[PDB]
C-alpha cells in the first residue's frame, strides 16, 4: 500500500 | 541546398523556475529580428552582436518548463544539438533545473550557462558558478563578470577581450569601454582561470600558453569550443533578459561555442525489420531520417508537424515511411516558423527544423524516414497517490478512464491493492496526477477524491495450539440462535522471515458438531481474519482447527456457526499474541560517494537495516531491508541529498513486527 507496485 | 550545415545551430532554451525562460526567448526574437533585417520552432538567423560573424540560422526549440513531462523533456534533448540553460542569478542550482541537466549528461549535450536576472535583490553570478561546479559536477567556465549588484546592474566584463561591456537603448547596440579598477584585480583572477581551462583542450594550446603565459581570443575560443563539444566545459555568460542588458552576448556564444549538427554524435536507432541498432549522420547524402517533435494546428493554416531532419533531405511532394506503425505518407506543404512570419518552405535538409502542414496519422516521437533504407529513432514513477471515486457507484467507469489513461500516458501507471480495497495510481510529478486526475473529471466523467496511499499492514498470532470457544446464543425475531464450536489456533508457518499466506483449516470432531455446519465455521474463521483480531488488519494466515461443540437442532443453523466461529476467531485479540505487522521493502541506492555519509543515516531515519554494499564507478549502491511506512517521498528526498545523482529502485521484500508508537496508535484508532 503505498507505491506503483501494489506491494504494501 | 541553401545555408551550409555548419552554419546551423539547433538549440534548446533550458529554463525552469525562477529563470524566466519566457523574457530570454521573446528577447532572442526580437534582436535576431531586428539584426537580421540590418511556435514550437523559431526559425531565426544571427550575424553578430557587433556585426563579427557569418550569417548562421540559430533554430530555438521549445523545451518543456516543467520536470513532470519527462519524456517531452527527453525528446527536446534530442532535437537540440546544444543548450542555453538558463539560472536566476538569485535562486541558482534549484531542485528542477538538476534533473534536466542529469538526463543533458545522459544524451551529452553541450551546453552554455546564462545566468538571467542579475536585476533582481540577491542575485549573485559567482554564488551559482560555485553551485554549477559543486552540485552539478560539470566545469563551468565563466567567460564574463558582473558589473553591478542588483538595482546596480549596468553590464558584463567581456573576460577575452578585457573591455566592460555597458547597455545603449533597446540593449542591442553597446559600449565596448573600460573595466573599472575594483573589477580590474578580479577580472584578472577569472581570465586566468579561462585561459587555463582553454589551454587544456589540445596539446597545442597547452605549449602555447605555457610559451607566454597567455592566448589569443581565438586561441581562447578555440580551446573553450572544444572543451564545449567535448562535454568538459559549461561557458558562463550572466544578464538581465527583461532589463535587455545582454541578451545579444549569449547569442554570440551559441555561435562560438555551440555545436552544428555535424559536431555531435549521429543519431542511433532501430532496424524496422530493432534486435539491430543502425545511425544516421547529419549528412544530406545519407538515407532521409527525422522525427516528430510537436503536432500543433492552426485554425486557418491547419495541422502542423513540428519535424527536426537529422539526415538527408526531404521536399515537397516526396512519399516517405512513419517506422513507428507502418503506414507510408505523403509529404505535402512545409513551411518554417519565423519570429512572426510563417515563411513557406520547398525543401527541407540534414539538421533543419520545417513543419509539416496537413498529415495523416502522425504521432509526436514518430519516426519518419526513407522507405528504401529506414530506421526509426524513438520511467520509473516518482509519486503515487489513492485514488477513489466520490460516490461510490462510479467504481467501474473510474478503473475504465484510468486504464485508458494509463494506455494513453506509458509515464502513468494504475494498480489495485485488493487486501485494502485502494487503487494506486503513480507517475513522475504531484502536478502530473493533478493533471490526470483533472482530465478525469472533465475529458471522462469520474470525479475522483486523491490521498495519500494508506499502509497495508496485516496481522498474525504467536502463542500455537490455543484452543478457544465460540458460544453464539441470540434470542430474536420469533427464533433462536445456537452456535457452539472450540477451535485450536496454531500460529501462521514462517520460513528466513517470510510468513506463509491464508488459512490451514482442519476437523477435529468425536461427533458433537455436525457435518454439514463444517464449512460455515470455516467461513466464520475467514470472515474474522479479514476483520482483523488486534487493530482490524487482515491475519496473513492461520492455522485453526475445530475440536468440541454442542448444538440445539431446532436453533442451530449454518449462520450462527459462522457468527460462533467469528467469536471465537476474535478472542485472538487477547489469547492468541496478537502482533500488527508492516510491509518491509527490498531497497537498493546507487549514491556517489559525498553523498553516501547523508543517504546512509536517513536510511536509519527510517528504521532500515543494512543488507550489504557494493563499490561502484563514483560511489556505492546500498541495500537494505526498510519499511513501506517509512518510504514516504524517497524519490525526491533521495533527488534531494544526491543533488539529483543517485538513483533507488524497490521492491517488496517481506513482512514483519511493527513499532509500538505505530501499533498502538493503530489500536487506538478502534
Amino acid at each position: 500500500x503505498c507505491w506503483w507496485g501494489x506491494s504494501g | 541546398r541553401t545555408t551550409p550545415i555548419n552554419r546551423y545551430r539547433n538549440i534548446g532554451i533550458c529554463a525552469h523556475v525562477d529563470a524566466g525562460k519566457t523574457t530570454t526567448t521573446e528577447r532572442v526574437l526580437f534582436y535576431t529580428g531586428v539584426n537580421h533585417k540590418l511556435s514550437a520552432a523559431v526559425t531565426t538567423f544571427w550575424k553578430g552582436s557587433r556585426g563579427q560573424y557569418d550569417n548562421y540560422r540559430v533554430n530555438v526549440i521549445d523545451t518543456p518548463g516543467h520536470v513532470d513531462f519527462t519524456i517531452e523533456v527527453e525528446r527536446s534533448l534530442r532535437v537540440l544539438d546544444g543548450a542555453v540553460v538558463v539560472f536566476c542569478g538569485t535562486s541558482g542550482v534549484e531542485p528542477q533545473s538538476e534533473t534536466v541537466w542529469r538526463q543533458a549528461n545522459k544524451y551529452g549535450v553541450p551546453r552554455i550557462v546564462y545566468v538571467n536576472k542579475m536585476d533582481r535583490q540577491g542575485a549573485n553570478f559567482l554564488r551559482v558558478v560555485e553551485q554549477i561546479k559543486k552540485r552539478l559536477g560539470h566545469t563551468p567556465v565563466p567567460v564574463q563578470l558582473a558589473i553591478g549588484a542588483e538595482e546596480n546592474f549596468v553590464g558584463q566584463v567581456d573576460l577575452i577581450k578585457m573591455k566592460a561591456i555597458y547597455w545603449n537603448d533597446k540593449g542591442m547596440t553597446y559600449r565596448e569601454e573600460e573595466i573599472p579598477a575594483e573589477l580590474k584585480d578580479l577580472a584578472e583572477e577569472w581570465r586566468s582561470s579561462m585561459v587555463e581551462a582553454a589551454a587544456e583542450a589540445n596539446e597545442e594550446l597547452m605549449n602555447k600558453y605555457l610559451e607566454e603565459g597567455e592566448l589569443s581570443e581565438a586561441e581562447i575560443k578555440e580551446g573553450l569550443r572544444l572543451r564545449t563539444l567535448a562535454c568538459e566545459i559549461v561557458p558562463a555568460v550572466c544578464g538581465s533578459s527583461f532589463k535587455n542588458k545582454g541578451v545579444p552576448l549569449v547569442l554570440d556564444a551559441v555561435i562560438d561555442y555551440l555545436p552544428a549538427p555535424t559536431e555531435i554524435p549521429a543519431i542511433k536507432g532501430v532496424s524496422p525489420d530493432e534486435t539491430v541498432e543502425d545511425e544516421r549522420h547529419a549528412d544530406d547524402n545519407e538515407p532521409f531520417s527525422s522525427l516528430a517533435f510537436k503536432i500543433a494546428t492552426d485554425p486557418f493554416v491547419g495541422t502542423l508537424t513540428f519535424a527536426r531532419v537529422y539526415s538527408g533531405v526531404l521536399s515537397s511532394g516526396d512519399s516517405v515511411l512513419n517506422s513507428v506503425k507502418g503506414k507510408k505518407e505523403r509529404v505535402g506543404r512545409m513551411v518554417q516558423m519565423h519570429a512572426n512570419q510563417r515563411e513557406e518552405i520547398k525543401e527541407v535538409r540534414a539538421g533543419d527544423i520545417a513543419a509539416l502542414i496537413g498529415m495523416k496519422d502522425v504521432t509526436t516521437g514518430d519516426t519518419l524516414c526513407s522507405i528504401e533504407k529506414p530506421i526509426i529513432l524513438e520511467p520509473e514513477p516518482v509519486i503515487s497517490v489513492a485514488v477513489e471515486p466520490k460516490t461510490k457507484a462510479d467504481q467501474e467507469k473510474m478503473g475504465i478512464a484510468l486504464g485508458k489513461l494509463a494506455q494513453e500516458d506509458p509515464s502513468f501507471r494504475v494498480k489495485t491493492d485488493e487486501e485494502s480495497g485502494q487503487t494506486i495510481i503513480s507517475g513522475m510529478g504531484e502536478l502530473h496526477l493533478d493533471i490526470i486526475v483533472d482530465r478525469m473529471k472533465r475529458e471522462f466523467g469520474v470525479e475522483a477524491n486523491i490521498g495519500k496511499p494508506q499502509v497495508a499492514y496485516r496481522e498474525t498470532i504467536t502463542k500455537d495450539n490455543v484452543e478457544i470457544e465460540g458460544k453464539f446464543v441470540r434470542q430474536s425475531g420469533g427464533r433462536g440462535q445456537f452456535g457452539h464450536c472450540w477451535i485450536r489456533f496454531s500460529a501462521a508457518d514462517v520460513d528466513k522471515g517470510n510468513i506463509t499466506e491464508g488459512l490451514v483449516f482442519e476437523n477435529e470432531v468425536g461427533g458433537v458438531v455436525p457435518k454439514e455446519y463444517i464449512p460455515a465455521i470455516q467461513k466464520g474463521i475467514e470472515e474474522q481474519m479479514k476483520n482483523g483480531v488486534v487493530a482490524g488488519y487482515p491475519l496473513i494466515g492461520l492455522k485453526a482447527t475445530v475440536f468440541d461443540g454442542s448444538y440445539h437442532d431446532v436453533d442451530s443453523n449454518e449462520m450462527a456457526f459462522k457468527i460462533a466461529a467469528s467469536m471465537a476467531t476474535k478472542q485472538l485479540a487477547q489469547k492468541g499474541g496478537g502482533k500488527v505487522l508492516e510491509p518491509i521493502m527490498k531497497v537498493e541506492v546507487v549514491t556517489p560517494e559525498d553523498y553516501m555519509g547523508d543517504v546512509m543515516g536517513d536510511l536509519n531515519r527510517r528504521r532500515g537495516l543494512i543488507q550489504g554494499m557494493e563499490d561502484t564507478v563514483s560511489g556505492k549502491v546500498i541495500r537494505a531491508e526498510v519499511p513501506l511506512g517509512e518510504m514516504f517521498g524517497y524519490a525526491t528526498d533521495v533527488r534531494s541529498m544526491s543533488q539529483g545523482r543517485a538513483s533507488y529502485s524497490m521492491e517488496f521484500s517481506k513482512y514483519a513486527e511493527a513499532p509500538s508508537n505505530i501499533v498502538e496508535a493503530l489500536v487506538k484508532k478502534q
